[PDB]
């Protein structure tokens, strides 16, 4: 349960992968 | 796939003499993307490389508007890469606006921002014409994603330009401060509280402050500054009953959960009746489990389906834990 809460993201995951793979 | 693989590489490398030869060939047009309908033009701007940018715009007409499947343009990579000559060409030359968006509503000053590229944001508020008022569909500004990043210089920049940001919620009720102590920057988070005269008290929907995200994520400066010096308390509680101490011993934070005990945090049930001990057992945090036991914990506590916490911890097979609290029980 509480573990797994994840933080709060201001993006979707979909756009942070694209993001990251900018690098 | 071979013509693709080269023009993206050389995109990336400046390598302009083998683009040439690729137009020369007629192997470079608009649909030769990536797997993230990324073009040649994404791949010089991520990459700074101007000249092969413009060759790419200018000769081979491969639109500087272009997007990638989430919506991205090659601007929204030269902001994230932080690559301002690119950047600066795409929204002059190029015809990029600079509110353009992304898919999920995100400016090249909120990617500028995200990524920590102060340089950018500046010439962005203050040549660019970039509007610091905008949110993203989550409700993000710029300053919320320069404050998770950190990037002092940055927030300094929005805050000046856009102060009524300081205490703005996301749609699931971060605020820039509480977005700079779950990403662990202390500097920042005395900025926003000591200069812009942000809330420390101001929550997120599920009820977490600030101090709960520091504590979750185990940046202990942070939680030890906020509990020493912006009168935050480290007994509140999130809408499930979670006091800071849940969160650190769930996910491991011994040196937040440590420093908690050490100043007289209470080890309390949340509204399910767990203490942290059952969050640490539960998810087989060893080291929390004897930190809290050796202070005091309440071995015997169940939660409100009648469990232990070393009863949490053998149903989930941490083993370690359950064999470690149940002699410690028999002392």
């Amino acid at each position: 349960r509480r573990r797994c809460q994840q933080p709060k993201m201001l993006s979707s995951p979909e756009d942070t992968m694209y993001y990251n793979q900018l690098n | 796939a071979m013509a693709l693989e080269q023009a993206l590489q050389a995109a990336r490398r400046g390598d302009l003499d083998v683009l040439r030869s690729l137009h020369a060939a007629g192997l470079l047009g608009p649909s030769l993307r990536d797997s993230l309908d990324a073009l040649p033009v994404h791949h010089a701007a991520r990459s700074g490389k101007l000249h092969c940018l413009r060759y790419l715009v200018e000769e081979v007409a491969l639109p500087a508007v272009s997007r990638a499947r989430n919506g991205a343009t090659p601007a929204h990579d030269a902001a994230a890469t932080g690559y301002l000559s690119c950047l600066q060409w795409l929204l002059t030359q190029g015809g990029c606006r600079v509110q353009e968006k992304d898919n999920s509503g995100a400016t090249v000053l909120h990617l500028a921002a995200r990524f920590g590229h102060p340089d950018v944001v500046k010439w962005l508020l203050y040549q660019g014409g970039a509007n610091s008022a905008i949110t993203t569909d989550t409700g993000a500004l710029p300053i919320h994603y320069a404050a998770a990043k950190g990037d002092l210089p940055s927030l300094k920049l929005l805050v000046g330009h856009y102060p009524e940001g300081v205490n703005a919620q996301t749609n699931n009720g971060a605020t820039p401060l509480y977005l700079a102590c779950q990403e662990g920057h202390l500097e920042v988070t005395k900025y926003l509280v000591q200069e812009c005269s942000a809330d420390p008290h101001l929550r997120a929907q599920d009820g977490m402050t600030p101090l709960h995200a520091a504590a979750q994520m185990g940046h202990n400066p942070v939680l030890v500054w906020l509990v020493s010096f912006a009168d935050v308390s480290f007994s509140e509680q999130d809408h499930d009953g979670a006091t800071a101490m849940h969160f650190a011993a769930s996910r491991g934070h011994t040196k937040v959960l440590s420093w908690l005990l050490l100043h007289g945090a209470e080890i309390s049930q949340d509204l399910w009746g767990g203490t942290p001990l059952h969050d640490a057992a539960e998810n087989g945090e060893l080291e929390c489990c004897q930190i809290l036991a050796v202070n005091g914990a309440g071995l015997d506590v169940r939660d409100h389906d009648g469990y232990t916490a070393a009863d949490l911890a053998e149903f989930n097979g941490h083993t370690h834990c359950s064999r470690y609290l149940r002699t410690v029980q028999t002392l």
